[PDB]
């Protein structure tokens, strides 16, 4: 049998879509499959997100897989919660509690705070992007008094904006005037090298810097010490290429034709794409046992049904929500288990450093223990 | 003929709701027909805001009725929804809420930015070392401005996010830690309610008045409970955009306190909040804009229909209404009212107040052109 | 209560004159709820009396 | 062969409860297995009765 | 050193309880949540009965 699901993909999430398609093949069986309906939307636009979500609700899907950003996360949480349709996502996890949301992405804040302590930093720059969100910066600032940290926070989201000259002045005052050499980069993974390149032109004795890349995909982009001007570089990784499950996946993924499967034919997979593939496993495990409702016809959705039709009865929707949250599987992102609010628990984040021979795992942070353990 | 507007009210906007009815009432009961060429109608919806779903539904409801503009409130959670829908449907949102961090269209923001005045006064007082306590209820703009200025001016700012503190002991622990750094000067960028809580812990502690200076960055100065702290010898600096000596404010108030508590709750058991004055001024700006469009024989029809209609084509009058709203120059309870291309107050005046052991007084004013002018 | 309802309702919109028909209890499950934005206007009118 | 259909109910609400009972009832069940608390007991036992 | 008095209607020495339990703890947590991470509640025994 088959179960209909929605898939809401942002422009530029090409590799994540390839990973979704590959997941659908991997986890389908002759006895059960998911039937996705894919919409492609501007996730920063809450009106467009509302239209997409409501169209999927209209079509009558068991769940919606998709993405949100800072500007649209409240649309997703409020609509999910009201209509009682589960939304499973690799997007940044929300600080608070919200029903009908399954967060594939482990929290990063805990591991980051622990890593700062592990290196015994007491003074550092924190380069953030306000459009990306400030939750992690806030966690660091909250801990700074107790931990004795002198943080200099700089919004590099404005590095090309009207606040651009202000941003360069800020970087200059911290790196040149105050001689800061410890730098945390909290940004989109594919923006790291662009920000670093700017830091290198602005600072001095840059070989002596130590960056922490505050992102769950340390090795998602090229890591070349030369690109970092010889500095130390540390970060986090949830996809462990030493895992047999992951290396087997990559053996298959690395030969997929790149035109047909955008973003594939690579030796690595972006953590968000890995989480997307894992989400297909989770939905498959959750749904394969649910009741085979009478085979109905699937019809294009009408967004207006958000206002015209009543919410899914809570008792109906909660069965699907609970099925998703009860899943326990191993995936590309390691051990996958959820708490009652759809947050990943019992996960492990690998702690990485860029060494002579390339990136190396130097330790790990487990959600149960919440400290950096050295390997 | 008849111009209808929408009114989107939130939790704790009762007095502003009353000020809204009353200002619309004043507009319609004006004898002079030159000043009142059309009748002004509105429909109100109350919204929770906890939910992006609840919010989209209330906006879309008002939208299908065919309103010519929306007066309303957003918070940090609902802002993206409301401004994105208003922007997509070319429908003008007129608000007393915190001005957006981003540059958006179709949002006329009645409340002036506070950051320019805060930076000028920090320079006037020569603060080079201070504590900065902040919540993010009114945006990240002030926080980001302070952090960057701290770099550019080499200040020693000790910054603490306190928007999540539920235990008042936490405020005392923070202050003690600041004591051990010999901090005497505090910039507090929080909601009035939270400023009140902090000032109260200051009083409980004792010996945190004389020799201390609190700069309270919130236009809600008159609702801050600071009398106990004033009596102990502290310096306090505050900010207002409402002058109670302004004859226009005087005239409003004298009528306002004569309204009966049934039709107009919060008019007699509470001093006037500055956001209520902004609500009144918002009706002045809407009236003026439509008086202008009429004068210019520009028409406006709508119909209107489904907010998620795809596409997705906004009415052409939309642009003219926005333009009409943003070009006004009127005098209101909050002084001179004008707007730039992003719907931000421009050429506004902020009055600066100083409380010292020698008494309380308006210490000067701030505008964009002359910055801080003491008298 | 009759005074309160009278004061609350006398100003509400005069919806198009419709026919009043015996009710069917099953409509609790067959028909959707009154849209909240509609019902809340009546609720508020009553509470403002 | 013994078949069943399950409904999950909040119980905070007498409305929510009546609806869940009536739903199961219209399917034509021969008996109901279930739980009540202090709030939902009267509804469920009165309808069953 | 307190005295405590308690009450039960389930005897774990009853062969019927024993037989249920031995099967029960072998069920997988996916189809049967709460069978392996929680001792059997007496209301679950009543549900079986």
């Amino acid at each position: 049998n088959s179960i209909q699901i929605g898939g809401l993909f942002p422009r530029g999430a090409d590799q994540e879509y390839s990973a979704f398609r590959v997941g659908m093949v991997q986890f389908s069986t002759s006895e059960f499959r998911l039937t996705p309906h894919i919409d492609n939307l501007e996730v920063a636009n809450s009106f467009a997100v509302t239209n997409a979500f409501c169209s999927q609700f209209s079509r009558g899907v068991y769940a919606i897989f998709g993405f949100y950003d800072k500007k649209s996360v409240n649309t997703i949480t409020s609509f999910c919660g009201t209509l009682h349709v589960s939304f499973i996502t690799p997007s940044f996890p929300t600080d608070g509690t919200h029903p009908f949301v399954i967060q594939m992405r482990p929290d990063l804040k805990g591991a980051l705070l622990s890593l700062i302590e592990y290196y015994q930093w007491d003074k550092f720059a924190y380069l953030y992007d306000s459009d990306r969100g400030l939750s992690t910066l806030q966690a660091v600032l909250d801990s700074a008094a107790e931990k004795k940290w002198q943080v200099t926070a700089i919004n590099v989201g404005n590095i090309n904006n009207d606040k651009k000259d202000e941003t360069y002045r800020s970087l200059f005052q911290d790196l040149e005037l105050k001689k800061e050499r410890r730098v945390i980069l909290d940004c989109e993974r594919d923006k790291v090298n662009d920000i670093v390149d700017q830091v290198i032109t602005i600072g001095k004795h840059v070989k002596g810097y130590h960056y922490i890349i505050a992102n769950l995909g340390f090795t998602d982009g090229d890591l070349l010490k030369i690109q970092f001007g010889g500095a130390n570089v540390s970060g986090f990784q949830i996809v462990d290429y030493d895992d047999s499950l992951v290396s087997k996946f990559i053996e298959r993924w690395s030969t997929l034709e790149e035109k047909e499967y955008p973003g594939a034919h690579t030796a690595t997979i972006k953590y968000t794409s890995a989480l997307t593939y894992d989400a297909v496993q989770v939905m498959t495990e959750a749904f394969r046992c649910l009741r085979k409702q009478r085979i109905e016809i699937s019809r294009r959705g009408n967004a207006g049904d958000c206002l015209a039709n009543p919410a899914v009865p809570w008792g109906q929707g909660v069965e699907i929500e609970r099925a998703l949250k009860q899943v326990q599987v191993e995936g590309l992102s390691g051990n996958i288990k959820f708490d009652q609010n759809g947050k990943r628990i019992n996960y492990t984040i690998n702690i990485m450093e860029l060494k002579t021979n390339g990136p190396r795992k130097i330790g790990y942070w487990s959600e149960v223990d919440k400290m950096v353990v050295t390997l | 003929n008849t111009i209808s507007i929408g009114g989107l009210f939130m939790r704790n906007t009762v007095q502003e709701h009353s000020a809204f009815r009353f200002a619309v009432q004043l507009y319609n009961t004006n004898q002079n027909t030159t000043e009142k060429p059309f009748h002004l109608n509105y429909h109100v919806d109350h919204l929770d805001s906890s939910n992006s779903f609840s919010v989209t539904n209330a906006f879309c409801s008002q939208f299908s009725r065919g309103v010519y503009a929306i007066f309303g409130f957003y918070d940090q959670m609902s802002m993206n929804t409301l401004t994105s829908f208003c922007g997509a449907l070319h429908t003008s949102f007129v608000t007393p809420s915190f001005p957006t961090d981003a540059d958006v269209q179709f949002v006329i923001q009645m409340r002036p930015a506070l950051k320019g005045a805060i930076l000028s006064l920090l320079s006037y007082y020569k603060w080079e070392k201070f504590v900065y306590l902040y919540d993010t209820e009114r945006g990240f703009s002030v926080l980001q401005a302070i952090m960057e200025a701290a770099v550019q001016n080499n200040w020693q700012v000790t910054a603490r996010s306190v928007g999540n503190i539920k235990d008042v002991q936490e405020f005392r622990r923070i202050i003690e830690e600041m004591d051990r750094r010999q901090e005497k000067r505090y910039l507090i960028d929080c909601e009035v309610e939270r400023i009140n809580t902090i000032l109260e812990q200051v009083v409980i502690l004792g010996k945190h008045s004389r020799g201390y200076h609190y700069m309270l960055a919130n236009l809600g100065f008159t609702d801050i409970l600071l009398e106990r702290v004033m009596h102990g010898g502290a310096n306090i600096t505050g900010f207002q955009i409402v002058n109670n000596e302004n004859p226009m404010v005087q005239q409003f108030i004298q009528r306002w306190v004569r309204l009966d508590e049934c039709e107009f709750p919060e008019a007699k058991n509470a001093p006037l909040k500055y956001t209520s004055a902004l609500t009144h001024d918002a009706i002045l700006v809407i009236a003026e804009a439509f008086r202008y469009l009429r004068r210019q024989r520009v028409d406006v029809s709508r119909s209107a229909g489904d907010c998620l209609a795809n596409p997705a084509v906004p009415w052409s009058q939309g642009i003219d209404i926005e333009r009409a709203l943003k070009m006004v120059q009127v005098q209101g309870m909050t002084g001179n009212i004008q707007f730039d291309t992003y719907g931000r107050r421009t050429n506004y005046t902020i009055d600066v107040y100083e409380m010292k052991v020698s008494g309380s007084r308006k210490a000067g004013y701030w505008n964009e052109y002359e910055r801080f002018v003491p008298f």
